[PDB]
DNA sequence: ATTATATTAATATTATATTTA
């Protein structure tokens, strides 16, 4: 189990693709309406580190969350059948299974998942819990809308020869989003987060855009990492100013930015030097 | 319903589209694809890669029309939207990205009518 | 029978020719459209404990309606007859319980000016 | 709306070009195909080889018309807007591209007016 | 089934023509509006190696997705009246349908399809997964207007005299594509791409723009492939400074390029020896 | 139908005249904008091939495109009412379509047309694809201005005395054109192109700068055509050093070019004598 | 527990000499 706070100030940015797209609005990715800053939810970057650890790893006590076959229900009912099937009196028996999934299961001792289906075992506060991203300079769409050769199904078929199915493939040209996220220690305690797991995870971020890639993403890399570890289990200074003092601007006279050429990423570590701590591991 | 003095890029961008949409039209009755059916899904977004072709083939699509005066009345018009166009962006912002289509179909409105465009014109 | 005339009239929607759905419709197949699935889930203190009680004594609707609706009709994909209608009948009695300003009343029809 | 003043290749580019037609036009009245109707559909992107034969043929056009004191106030204002312009590129950017054709009406509505083009060559 | 990852650069040029065209804009290739680069989708490299792959092989467990007349409803009825009919309990039947098209198609084993039509069978993540290209000197757009002396169409635009529909042609002077893609193996070892696979693969990739010709794209070559092998299924080290090692920027005084005498393909393999290796088949 | 891969360096230049002018421009020829080279596209050739094989045929099966009076509705709606007039099933009825017409058209054959109009047929993605030509040395446009002394339309300027109507006739002095093309093999299986259509192919193209001379154009003639003969349907090398090998340069100490007596064509055979063959047809 | 499915509008902006020891 962990004992330090771990404040980490995730830098990622997207070279042409589709990063975290909104199936709100058809096929873009979540932007700023009033400014125009894209946006990306903590879900892609969960799912990214699940799929790292599903093809670094492959053993038990790290389990990873199959995908879609997987029934949670089946996955609840299998794990409750171990050694609290029923002669532990409700109560704690959620409890007791709780504390196996989290022995057992990666996802939820990092994050978490719900447990709460039919067989209920509680549910799991969760340690790391990362926020959703946000860069700085207003992107734009650019919205690459491409073909096929080939459609689909034969009733939207055209009625000759030429059967066609184009559609819309969007792409974002940059845009450092700068992500956000905070680690506890109590609920790290009760799940059994541990400081190997907490390795494994600042390696999974570090190295999941290297991966977990595709067609509609295109191209993503993880700038950098600066974990800001904390001494012991309070609070020292607000994490606002703590976040705020990397900041990150444009550069010269420039109007939009292309690559890491033409963004100047401000670290002045002054004034957290009292009882915090400081690391790079992406940058 | 439409705003010639609101200063806005997106708006006076979307409104050249428009009677460029319109000046095609009125070219050729039987016109299968238009502009707006290839041009018009990347205009607001990248109009400096579309708006080039298209003020390319202004000229001939006004000479294609079967009257002079026409042609004239749209140029015409086409120069008073552009007042306000100090520029051409390299992309538009979602506020703009919107107001594109909003001067566009706002346009295509008061040219669609019976004495309207004629009217302005009258009056220069 | 005129706060039930008041809400069948705010709740007056357009149809087309031949609709299964009726002229009035039913308030339990109406919360169907605000419901996960069935209608059983909805909430027994704001929806059917207290739409049924400000639908018949024509009072002010809640913003609950508002929210379920939209949830249901942006989760739904489609706004068929029953959520849409429930809108209009919402947005009617807070313009006339003050509870709406710059914009106005609708009517049954479709509304080509407006200007909202 | 016009700026005179933006010291943009693509700018003054395109007010020469706008100038040339509005020259060709008030040459003859009853033109079929101006040079808008060729010239510009590679105006904006090789504009050595085209801007060449248009200064081969602008003293002509300047000739062609009925008043001398025009064809000079023309002249005027071509190179009051070809004192920004150092010298030809080879191929213009996308953002140049735009403001080509940017430049090009907004340099027509200036000179299909009243009295501005007269009003400005006064204070010379 | 692989077990190395592979980084490549792929790096391709056009001479004269429009090589990726339209992200709805007419007819002109896809170019950066801020500043002037050309980009290029990976559907049309993915659809040059599927036409070299039918020129060059013809054979069976290589589908090669057919052209127009190819209804996928109709392909997917079709593969799925083989083994598993219907004795296989949906779910596993259609992974079992899933692996069986793998291993006898090649454009799904490669890249992807869509298989979730009427009969659905899964869908397969693919293990190699390009990006989209994007060059370095900011390209210029020629435009190279053509006519005809044949009217199309009946229509009241076919004049009495000289029948004629004009158009434009557009065309590109240079602008060499630097394209990027990874190559995954935890899907690959789904998908059953094996190294066989793997060479067809870079063969096509480095073959591809030899025959793969027309009048819009003109002349297409590709100059280098650098593939970025690896050693094991971890990750070493950010692909991001891996492909900035081979930097492609301008020669000497030159405004623009023209050909390859005017690039400086910068190759520095220094720090790239640590558990990778290199391999040139392009250049 | 050919199966051997044909690499083609067409080598053309021009005395005085207007060879492939642009329409974008008035009355000039595609220039270089950045250099000065000059360009022409392939549809002149194609169109100059045509009319070889219209002068020098007039027989069926190798149908030539008629010029002016030929819409191309009316000849797809003649071609629809032979063989599969209705009962094919509209898919393949298409195919059977532009099988026919590929027996029946040599310009379809040999490049391709578009038979997707009303009465849609399919699309041919044509064998032989030529390139757009460039020179080598920066040329330079003469621009020949020359009168009339008879004015056309009552205009402006035909008042009393010599009714005049001058303007510009371009005309170019020199200019290597370093054409470029490939042929495919696949596509020509299913089009039909057999030995016989490709032989008649070269011949136009060696012979077509003799007949098909205007007044604008001036004189023209073909220098040299040094096809590059394969041995199977695969990719032996790339075609790039392979065109590169045949490079056209100045000779001695001269500043521009005039005739042939000014190039020197460094031909130098040594290391494409691998599985390829080489001929010498107009040079 | 659907509907529906055929074309708006089109006739001319502008147009009179910088500077010359």
């Amino acid at each position: 189990t962990i004992e330090k706070r771990y404040d980490f100030v995730f830098l990622f940015d997207v070279q042409d693709g589709n990063p975290n797209g909104d199936p709100d609005a058809g096929n873009l990715p979540r932007i700023d309406p009033q400014t125009g800053e894209g946006l990306v939810t903590d879900v892609c970057l969960k799912r990214k580190v699940r799929n790292f650890i599903q093809m670094t790893q492959n053993d038990e006590h790290h389990d990873i969350f199959i995908r879609e076959k997987g029934i949670l229900n089946n996955l609840i009912d299998e794990a409750h059948e171990q050694e609290n099937v029923k002669g532990k009196e409700k109560g704690e028996k959620t409890e007791a299974a709780r504390q196996y999934m989290c022995s057992r299961y990666y996802d939820i001792r990092t994050f978490g998942a719900v447990m709460t289906t039919g067989k209920n075992a509680g549910q799991v506060r969760g340690p790391v819990q990362l926020t959703f991203s946000r860069s700085i300079d207003p992107i734009m769409t650019l919205e690459h809308s491409i073909t096929r050769m080939a459609v689909t199904n034969e009733k939207d078929a055209s009625e000759t020869g030429d059967n066609r199915t184009m559609g819309r493939k969007f792409t974002v040209p940059y845009g450092l989003y700068r992500c956000h996220g905070f680690i506890s220690t109590h609920f790290a305690k009760q799940t059994g987060f541990s400081e190997n797991d907490l390795e494994l995870f600042w390696q999974a971020l570090v190295n999941m855009f290297d991966h977990d890639h595709s067609a509609a993403r295109g191209q993503m890399n993880a700038r950098g990492l600066y974990v800001f570890e904390h001494s012991n289990n309070l609070g020292d200074a607000p994490a606002d100013s703590l976040f705020k003092r990397i900041q990150v601007v444009k550069k010269d006279g420039v109007e939009v930015v292309r690559s890491f050429d033409d963004y100047l990423v401000s670290v002045d570590d002054k004034n957290l030097e009292e009882t915090k701590l400081l690391r790079k591991l992406g940058g | 319903g439409l705003d010639r003095n609101r200063q806005d890029i997106g708006y006076v961008l979307g409104r050249l589209f428009a009677v460029l949409e319109k000046i095609q039209a009125e070219a050729n009755p039987g016109l299968n694809a238009t502009i707006a059916d290839r041009y018009f899904g990347s205009a607001s977004s990248t109009p400096i890669a579309v708006f080039g072709t298209l003020m390319r083939l202004l000229p001939h699509h006004l000479n294609k029309l079967e009257f002079e005066g026409r042609a004239v009345q749209l140029q015409w018009e086409i120069r008073q939207i552009l007042e306000h166009c100090q520029r051409f962006p390299n992309h538009l912002n979602l506020e703009q990205q919107g107001l594109f289509a909003i001067g566009y179909y706002h346009e295509t409105q008061f040219l669609f009518t019976k004495d309207a465009l004629k009217n302005l014109f009258n009056e220069a | 029978s005129e706060s039930i005339a008041a809400w069948y009239d705010d709740l007056q929607m357009v149809r087309g020719e031949n609709s299964p759905y009726p002229e009035y419709m039913p308030l339990p197949r109406l919360l169907g459209n605000l419901v996960l699935d069935g209608k059983m889930e909805n909430l027994p203190s704001d929806l059917i404990a207290q739409i049924t009680d400000a639908a018949l004594n024509n009072r002010v609707l809640p913003v609950s309606l508002l929210q379920a609706a939209l949830r249901r009709n942006k989760a739904e994909q489609k706004i068929t007859y029953g959520r849409a209608s429930l809108l209009k009948a919402y947005i009617n009695r807070a313009i006339r319980a003050g509870r709406l300003k710059n914009m106005k009343e609708l009517t049954m029809g479709l509304d080509r000016n407006r200007q909202d």
